[PDB]
């Protein structure tokens, strides 16, 4: 090894290696945002392809200026 | 011709005059061929996949094989294994030699169609032709996607040889 | 607001979740019913 | 031994094997149909 | 400094040289033509 | 080289097998032939009668042109007895 | 207990008649050309 | 210039058919 | 807790190996295979391409198919309760639903099929090569039933599933694209060529180079399914082409990888190839000779011969296979050879 | 003729660089000792 | 021993000599950014922003320069067309400059980390050997990333500290750099509209602001750190690969359909507008206007500006082109001089005739003319031994109104043919061939090109995730498999 | 009209003369 200046400052933060929660941590809470991404997705990416209009929402070159 | 553009010249004129898309010996050529490819991938793989371990983490997965070996380098009954239950188990090959026979016999089987469809549209009996076949109540002739392929058939026809034709049959 | 496509929308992806729904509803259940070890 | 009836197995087998014969009976039809 | 205990050695065979330049002489005959248009 | 499943083989040769679908099979035979001979396949599916391709004089066909007003354009494509 | 061997021969010949109900309805159906 | 180069590919890739049949690592049994 | 029993569920071992997998492969599988089947025999595509495409109307197993939507309907998802169909099911088949349903199911289908092979080497314990594989066919279907006509005006100009519908798809490309002459697709063709070539050739090498463990002409019964010694002689088959073609392999594992590496790495040649032809980026003229060709009306070249075989089919069919477009080319204007 | 410029050195260099690449490995291999 | 295609293994867990490693590469990135650059300006032409912008010379990198600020040259041109402007140290020199050390830096950087690859900081306390922990890193990082994602839409794009980016008008003819104001509405999800860049990197940048701390603290479930395989830097990989190629699918779509991201004064115009004939729209509109003011045909159209009239070209179509057909847009048709005019075609009897436009699909395409409610009226013939409509049997003029030859009409066959030989690409324009030396085929624009490349690379790193993937997922089985013979029987 | 009444009779023919067969039980 060879130990440094920058090198034990930063020390902690490269040190709990292998260290995990315990069973299905916070998988689920996880598991909705998750979900929530998708349907995000699923809603600018039908906004774009004009299958989801939305007054307001005018989605050409146009809407510009 | 011999040459890479000549041959596309003959597949091309070859489609106009005898509409070979459309006829059974090529299409059985294409499955030989295109399924040889899928089958010699399907083997490649299997076989590589399901292979004994005897090289290191680090090392040519190769090397775990020696020229002139007594006993095989692969699980056959690892591969079988895998493959049964991708498809379902009496769907997959167990016996390498009935697997090597399949092997062989496809692509060479359905080749020798197809050769011997350019050697069949060699004397004219041609792919089907459907033109003009479902037409209406009235006789109005209702196009199919076989109609669509003989426009792009007469392009051909009506523009190769530009200057070799001075009558209204290509019979020749 | 809330135009014609935006209830559509909402009928697909509550006709989605439904079928996600049965599904692993069914699966779920049928899964606890036998798997003895 | 005791073999069950329905099954995974049947499942399947019946969602392309019913349709199939169905639509086997349909196009059976088709060829009478004229102008 | 200490001698690096990460690094193997290197290897190409004889098949492996011919293997290669095949496909290196052989793609440049496909695409020289396309190069020079 | 075995799982649960009753093995085919026994079951296609089962009387009992037979005596359920002498009876399913042609069921479902019978039912999709009615299903075009009645004419009911051709309204679930749009799909034209052979008097129904075009209207007697018209020799135009009837062309979806525009997305969002598609569906009003194919019903008035049905309208001039097409 | 029905043997195989006539399962077969007849779900077979069963099938040449269907399929064959197809060819012959290639010279009559709408995919005629008359 | 454009012939030449696509004799030149040619002939190395003859002379590689060459090496390659000629000059191949003899291919050995067992001990190996 | 339940969900290592959903697992334990569907990982066990069946006739049909379910597992995690099926429950995206069968659905969208089922529909994929599905729709076509229906379409094929019940829905036409009158409003789309103003061309009878189902038995119902009269096509045979050659002439059917599930064409595409219309060209106004541009990339639209087209869903059945979406701006188009309006919730509508008639509606949304003769506007070309059932493509872009066809299309998207499959596609998430082929997802799940791969991550199947993913899950049931894992379980079973093998490499996953077979999956790694499959990544070939996944490059085409993605590359030429969405990439392509997502570059193009729209799903319109995508290939019609059918197998007629799938010719015309292949002529247009010689036609507009020029396609056989692509770099792309001539490796595309090497390795499909060359990998019905590994397939045949090796079969053969095995089946004329086993070894005796019978006293029946059959030789297929007499293999051991269970392993031990090769069951055909690799050193004589090395033997053999050592001195028919000069060259021979000589090591089971390269020889098996190579087969898997020829057609897999041909397919995804042929989809770049395909990936430049949604922007038109083709590989359509080679300039020096165009400009011979235009100086000097003496010189011809299989390759010009070629070109003017591209315009009539593009002259001829552009009319009933662009019905969007309203052309109208009189006769006057169409190019043609002498008397025909 | 009427060829690109750049052709004839894209072309070189499209073969001697990783035929370069092969050689210097196959020789460095080739020498290893024992 | 190694295959040749596994040499960089020799870092899977040399944690120090995978940073001197990853620092070469960005330094190779920065360099050639740098240089790319100065190649552009030693041959980019500011001459001509309305006929001769930079999508016609075959710019790549001057656009991404010009999208977020940097618009001037030190020499005293600028990208808009303006003059006496001061673009301060941030010119295009200045950016290539930046980039060039930059890179230098980088470099010796790599080279220290190289030589110092055993630094403690890489060794686990506990056992002893080298370790990186993964989840604490990607926290870090992330947070990292959305604190200065907050800073670009929060001060770069708001010109509250920063320049802002480039905005335009429908018809790009008015487009430059503008602080542009968020948009939390709705319509900010339109990708036209550049408020939606502004709340993006805000509001995303905050949430990644906060995610990263969740990282930074919350540790990973043992059910999932054991199924995706973590602190195994190889999976690091394979998702950051799917996330990357999911990246440039993306920008592939945006750069190919439009979006306020790739503005056609930066990176020309879209296949699409020339399909819905987009601009031809606004002209008439505009022409018929004119008209309705009193105005005379010729006045109506002088009056249709030529930036305008230039989009309305298909040699401007990314679509038209191939993939040999090298370079800008101008070793093709020529450098764009000016427009000769609207295009009128009549009739013996008058009538005002149409000439069919050039579908990008067709490499060549018939010369026919219809009227108003498209009838044939007259085409060139093929075989004329039978030709009905030949410009000649039909007395066909054309007479043109603002630009070059506005005011001109013409009435000699070839001459009408000629021009009705060119309106078939829309308005017609008068090229330099000489300079360049071009050839007359149509090459593609930035736009059509960078929407190749990534599509590409996205499509061949899909192959990549896959193969890493799996490479993490099943490397106890790599090397091979062993021993016993379970299979049918649970 | 309808000979498929022939057909019929000598296809299943076939199938008989082995069939009777399996039942006198001999000689397949
Ligand atoms: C599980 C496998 C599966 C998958 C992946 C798909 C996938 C798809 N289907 Mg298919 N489908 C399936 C099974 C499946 N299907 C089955 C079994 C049937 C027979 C019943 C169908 C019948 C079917 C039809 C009839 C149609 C489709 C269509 C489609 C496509 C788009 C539909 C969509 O927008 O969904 C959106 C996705 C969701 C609803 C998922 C939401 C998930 C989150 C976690 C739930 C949150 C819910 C909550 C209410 C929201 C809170 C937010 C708040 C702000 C309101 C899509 C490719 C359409 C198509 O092909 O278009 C061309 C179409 O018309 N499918
Ligand atoms: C000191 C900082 C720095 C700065 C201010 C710039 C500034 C600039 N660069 Mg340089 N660059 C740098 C470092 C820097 N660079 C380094 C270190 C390298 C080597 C890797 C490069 C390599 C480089 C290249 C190759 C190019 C530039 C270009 C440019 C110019 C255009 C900017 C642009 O459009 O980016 C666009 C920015 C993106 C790619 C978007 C980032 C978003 C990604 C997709 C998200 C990543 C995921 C993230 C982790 C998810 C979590 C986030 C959370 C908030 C949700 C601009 C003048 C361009 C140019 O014009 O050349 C001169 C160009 O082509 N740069
Ligand atoms: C990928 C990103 C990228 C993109 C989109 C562009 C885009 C552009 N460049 Mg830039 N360029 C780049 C990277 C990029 N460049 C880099 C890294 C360099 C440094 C070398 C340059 C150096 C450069 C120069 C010096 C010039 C340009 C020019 C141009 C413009 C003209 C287009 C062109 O020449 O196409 C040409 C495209 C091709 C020939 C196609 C490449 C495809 C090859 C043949 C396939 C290789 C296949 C492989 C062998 C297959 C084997 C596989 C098998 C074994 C499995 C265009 C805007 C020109 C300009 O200034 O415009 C006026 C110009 O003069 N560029
Ligand atoms: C995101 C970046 C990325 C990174 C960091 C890695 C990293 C790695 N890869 Mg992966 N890979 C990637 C993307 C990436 N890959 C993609 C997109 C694909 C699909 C095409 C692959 C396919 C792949 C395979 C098939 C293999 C690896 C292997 C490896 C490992 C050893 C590398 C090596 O020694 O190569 C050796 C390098 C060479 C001497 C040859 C380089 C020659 C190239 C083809 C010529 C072109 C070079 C040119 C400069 C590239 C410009 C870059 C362009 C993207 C802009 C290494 C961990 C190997 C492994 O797992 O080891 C057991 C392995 O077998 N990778
Ligand atoms: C066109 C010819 C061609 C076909 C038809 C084909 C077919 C198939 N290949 C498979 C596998 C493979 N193919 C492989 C390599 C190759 N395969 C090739 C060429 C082909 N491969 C080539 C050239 C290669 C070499 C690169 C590999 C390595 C594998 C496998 O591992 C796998 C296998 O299991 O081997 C036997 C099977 C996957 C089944 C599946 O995913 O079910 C589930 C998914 C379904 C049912 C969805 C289908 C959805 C698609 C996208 C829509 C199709 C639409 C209609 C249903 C079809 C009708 C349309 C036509 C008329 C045009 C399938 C039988
Ligand atoms: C349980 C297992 C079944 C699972 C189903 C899997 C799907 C199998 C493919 C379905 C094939 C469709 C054929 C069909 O229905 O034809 C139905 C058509 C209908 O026939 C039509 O009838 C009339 C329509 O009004 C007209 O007369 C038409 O002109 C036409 O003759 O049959 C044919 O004419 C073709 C003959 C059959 C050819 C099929 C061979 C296919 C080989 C490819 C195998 C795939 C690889
Ligand atoms: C397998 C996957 C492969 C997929 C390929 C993905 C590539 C995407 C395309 C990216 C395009 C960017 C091209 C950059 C190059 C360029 O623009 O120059 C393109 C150059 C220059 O373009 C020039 O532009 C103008 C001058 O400014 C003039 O019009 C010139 O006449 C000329 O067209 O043209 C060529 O010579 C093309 C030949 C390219 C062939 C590559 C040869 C390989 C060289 C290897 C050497 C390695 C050294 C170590
Ligand atoms: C679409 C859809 C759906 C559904 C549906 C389905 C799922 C269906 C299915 C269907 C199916 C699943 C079908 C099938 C059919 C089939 C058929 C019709 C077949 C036929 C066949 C034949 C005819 C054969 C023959 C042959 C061969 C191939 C080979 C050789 C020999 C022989 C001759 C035997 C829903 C509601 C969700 C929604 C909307 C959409
Ligand atoms: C055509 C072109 C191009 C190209 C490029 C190239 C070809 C490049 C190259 C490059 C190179 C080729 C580089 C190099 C580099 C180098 C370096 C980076 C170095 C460094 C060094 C150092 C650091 C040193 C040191 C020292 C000394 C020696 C002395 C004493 C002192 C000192 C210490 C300082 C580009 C892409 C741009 C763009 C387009 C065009
Ligand atoms: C050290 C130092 C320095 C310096 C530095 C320098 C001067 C640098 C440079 C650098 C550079 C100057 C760089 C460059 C780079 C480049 C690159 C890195 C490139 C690349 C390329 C590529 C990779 C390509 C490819 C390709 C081809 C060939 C064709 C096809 C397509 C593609 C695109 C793929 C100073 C004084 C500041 C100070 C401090 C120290
Ligand atoms: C898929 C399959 C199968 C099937 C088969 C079948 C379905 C068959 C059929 C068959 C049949 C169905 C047959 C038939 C036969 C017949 C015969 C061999 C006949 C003969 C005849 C004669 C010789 C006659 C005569 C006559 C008459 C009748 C009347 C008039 C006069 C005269 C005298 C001429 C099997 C099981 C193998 C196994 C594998 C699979
Ligand atoms: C995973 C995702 C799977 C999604 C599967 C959805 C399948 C059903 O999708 C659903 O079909 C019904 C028709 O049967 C549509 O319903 C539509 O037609 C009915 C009449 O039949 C109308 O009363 C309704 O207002 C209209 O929207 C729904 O709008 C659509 O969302
Ligand atoms: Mn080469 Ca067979 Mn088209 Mn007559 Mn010539
Ligand atoms: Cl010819
Ligand atoms: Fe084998």
């Amino acid at each position: 090894a060879r130990r440094t200046w920058l090198g034990d400052i930063l020390r902690p933060l490269n040190s709990e290696y292998g260290k995990v929660a315990p069973g299905w941590g916070t998988t689920p809470l996880m598991a909705v945002f998750m979900g929530l991404f998708l349907v995000f997705l699923l809603i600018i990416l039908e906004i774009y392809n004009s299958t989801l209009i939305l007054d307001g929402v005018n989605v050409s070159w146009k809407a510009l200026g | 011709p011999l040459g890479i553009s000549g041959t596309f010249n003959f597949m091309i004129v070859f489609q106009a005059e005898h509409n070979i898309l459309m006829h059974p010996f090529h299409q059985l050529g294409v499955a030989g061929v295109f399924g040889g490819a899928l089958f010699c991938a399907m083997h490649g793989s299997l076989v590589t996949s399901s292979l004994i371990r005897e090289t290191t983490e680090t090392e040519s997965a190769n090397y775990g094989y020696k020229f002139g070996q007594e006993e095989e380098t692969y699980n056959i009954v690892a591969a079988h294994g895998y493959f049964g239950r991708l498809i379902f188990q009496y769907a997959s090959f167990n016996n390498s030699r009935s697997l090597h026979f399949f092997l062989a016999a496809w692509p060479v089987v359905g080749v020798w169609f197809t050769a011997l469809g350019i050697s069949t549209m060699a004397f004219n009996l041609n792919g089907f032709n459907f033109n003009h076949s479902v037409i209406d109540a009235k006789g109005n002739v209702i196009n199919t996607w076989a109609d669509i392929i003989n426009r792009a058939n007469l392009g051909m026809e009506v523009m190769h040889e530009r200057n070799a034709h001075n009558f209204p049959l290509d019979l020749a | 607001t809330i135009t014609p496509s935006l209830k559509g929308f909402f009928i697909g992806l509550l006709s989605g979740a439904v079928v996600l729904g049965l599904t692993f509803a069914v699966l779920i259940a049928i899964s606890q019913i036998d798997k003895v070890q | 031994v005791s073999y069950p009836i329905f099954t995974v197995r049947w499942v399947a087998v019946h969602t392309l094997a019913v349709p199939t014969i169905f639509f086997l009976g349909a196009i059976a039809a088709m060829q009478f149909i004229q102008r | 400094m200490e001698p690096n205990p990460n690094r193997q050695p290197v290897e190409l065979n004889r098949t492996s040289l011919y293997l290669g330049l095949l496909l290196i002489l052989v793609l440049a005959l496909l695409f020289s033509s396309y190069f020079f248009n | 080289g075995t799982t649960g499943e009753r093995p085919f083989s026994d079951i296609i040769t089962s009387v009992r097998y037979w005596v359920i679908h002498s009876i399913t099979i042609p069921a479902l035979f019978i039912a999709g032939w009615l299903f075009v001979s009645t004419g009911l396949a051709y309204d679930v599916f749009g799909t034209p009668r052979p008097d129904s391709y075009y209207a007697q004089e018209q020799r135009s066909i009837p062309l979806v042109t525009d997305r969002f007003e598609a569906k009003q354009q194919v019903e008035t494509f049905l309208e001039q007895l097409k | 207990r029905i043997p195989l061997w006539i399962v077969a021969t007849v779900a077979g010949m069963g099938v040449i008649v269907i399929v064959g109900l197809f060819f012959y309805g290639a010279y009559a159906g709408l995919g005629s050309s008359l | 210039m454009e012939t030449i180069t696509y004799v030149f590919i040619f002939a190395c890739i003859i002379a590689l058919f060459f090496f390659a049949i000629f000059f191949r690592e003899p291919p050995r049994i067992t001990k190996k | 807790g339940w969900f290592d029993i959903l697992d334990d569920w569907l990982k066990r071992d069946r006739f049909v190996f379910v597992g995690w997998s099926g429950i995206l492969l069968f659905p969208c599988a089922y529909l994929a295979l599905g729709g076509w089947l229906t379409g094929t025999t019940f829905v036409t595509s009158w409003y789309t391409h103003g061309l009878a495409s189902s038995y119902l109307e009269g096509c045979n197993f050659l002439t059917v198919a599930v064409s595409t939507p219309a060209n106004s309907m541009g990339h639209s998802l087209l869903l059945l309760w979406g701006p188009e169909a309006q919730g509508d099911f008639t509606r949304w088949c003769q506007l070309g639903g059932l493509w872009t349903f066809i299309a998207l199911h499959g596609a998430f289908g082929l997802i799940g099929f791969m991550l199947r092979q993913f899950e049931i080497a894992r379980l079973v314990g093998v490499r996953p090569y077979n999956a790694i594989a499959f990544s070939a066919p996944i490059a085409v279907f993605v590359s030429v039933f969405l990439i392509y006509p997502l570059g193009q005006s729209s799903w319109f100009f995508a290939p019609s599933f059918g197998v007629a519908a799938i010719f015309r798809f292949l002529l247009f490309f010689q036609g507009f694209h020029n396609w056989t002459l692509n770099p792309f697709h001539m490796m595309g063709v090497a390795g499909v060529l060359g990998g019905a070539l590994l397939c045949a050739i090796h079969g053969a090498t095995v089946e004329n180079t086993l070894f005796q463990d019978g006293e029946g002409a059959s030789t297929f019964r007499a293999f051991n399914p269970t392993q031990a010694e090769e069951t055909y002689s690799m050193v004589t088959a090395n033997r053999f082409w050592s001195q028919i073609f000069g060259i021979a392999f000589s090591n089971k594992r390269w020889l098996h990888f190579f087969m898997l590496f020829v057609p897999v790495t041909g397919l995804w040649m042929s989809a770049i190839g395909v990936v430049g032809l949604a922007l038109n980026l083709r590989s359509y003229d080679f300039i020096s000779q165009e400009i011979r060709a235009a100086e000097d009306p003496e010189f011809e070249t299989f390759y010009t011969k070629n070109l003017l075989l591209n315009e009539g089919i593009r002259a001829w069919m552009a009319p009933q296979d662009q019905p969007h477009e309203n052309f109208v080319f009189p006769e006057e204007v169409l190019p043609r050879g002498n008397a025909l | 003729m009427e060829v690109n410029q750049l052709g004839l050195i894209a072309t070189a260099l499209f073969v001697l660089v990783p035929s370069v690449f092969l050689i210097i490995l196959y020789v460095q291999t080739e020498s290893q000792q024992k | 021993g190694l295959p040749w295609y596994r040499v960089h293994t020799v870092l899977i867990n040399d944690p120090g000599r995978l940073i001197a490693a990853h620092l070469m590469h960005t330094a190779l990135v920065a360099g050639w950014a740098g240089s790319m650059a100065l190649y552009e300006l030693a041959t980019f032409d500011p001459s001509d922003p309305v006929l001769n912008p930079m999508w016609r010379q075959g710019m790549f990198v001057l656009p991404f320069m010009a999208r977020l600020g940097v618009t001037g040259s030190w020499s005293g041109w600028s990208i808009t067309g303006e003059t006496g402007i001061d673009p301060g140290f941030w010119s295009f020199e200045g950016v290539a400059l930046a980039h060039i050390v930059l890179s230098g830096l980088l470099f010796l950087a790599a080279c220290w980390h190289w030589v110092y690859w055993d630094l403690e900081l890489f060794r686990d306390p506990r056992t002893g050997e080298p370790a990186l922990d993964l989840p604490k890193m990607f926290g870090i990082h992330l947070f990292l990333a959305g604190l200065l994602c907050f800073g670009f839409g929060a001060f770069h794009l708001t010109g509250l500290f920063g320049p802002g980016m480039w905005v335009s008008d429908p018809y790009g003819l008015t487009g430059s750099v503008q602080p542009v104001a968020p948009e939390w509405g709705p319509d900010g999800f339109n990708p036209y509209n550049p408020g939606g860049v502004v709340a993006h990197h805000i509001a995303a940048g905050i949430v990644g602001i906060i995610a990263g701390l969740f990282h930074i603290l919350v540790r990973p479930p043992q059910r999932l750190y054991k199924a995706l395989r973590m602190g195994n830097i190889e999976t690091v990989l394979s998702s950051s690969i799917a996330a990357v190629f999911f990246a440039a699918f993306v920008v592939a779509g945006t750069m190919w359909y439009g979006s306020a991201t790739t503005p056609i004064e930066l990176f020309g115009p879209t296949r699409y507008q020339w399909d819905s004939s987009y601009f031809q729209q606004e002209i008439n509109r505009r022409v018929q206007a004119s008209l309705a003011s009193g105005a005379t045909l010729e006045e109506a159209w002088s009056a249709i500006p030529e930036k305008l009239a230039f989009y309305d070209y298909i040699g401007n179509n990314p679509a038209k082109g191939g993939l040999f057909r090298t370079g800008p847009m101008n070793k093709g048709d020529g450098i764009a001089q000016a427009w000769k005019g609207h295009a009128v075609f009549r009739n013996k009897e008058g009538e005002e005739l149409f000439v069919r436009r050039m579908p990008a699909f067709f490499e060549s395409f018939p010369v026919i003319l219809t009227d108003k409610n498209g009838v044939v009226k007259a085409d060139i013939p093929f075989r004329r031994a039978e030709s009905k409509y030949s410009f000649e049997q039909q007395g066909v003029t054309v007479s043109f109104y603002g630009g070059e030859l506005n005011g001109q009409t013409f009435t000699d066959p070839p001459t009408v043919k000629s021009y009705a030989r060119k309106a078939i690409f829309g308005e017609i324009f008068e090229f330099d061939t000489e300079t360049l030396n071009s050839d007359g085929i149509f090459r593609t624009s930035p736009r059509g090109w960078f929407t190749f490349a990534h599509a590409v690379f996205a499509l061949l790193f899909f192959f990549g995730h896959i193969w890493h993937g799996a490479r993490t997922l099943f490397r106890d089985v790599f090397s091979g498999i062993d021993p016993e013979l379970s299979p049918e029987q649970v | 009209i309808a000979q498929l009444t022939m057909i019929a009779m000598i296809g299943i023919a076939g199938p008989m003369i082995i069939f009777l067969l399996a039942v006198r039980r001999g000689n397949l």
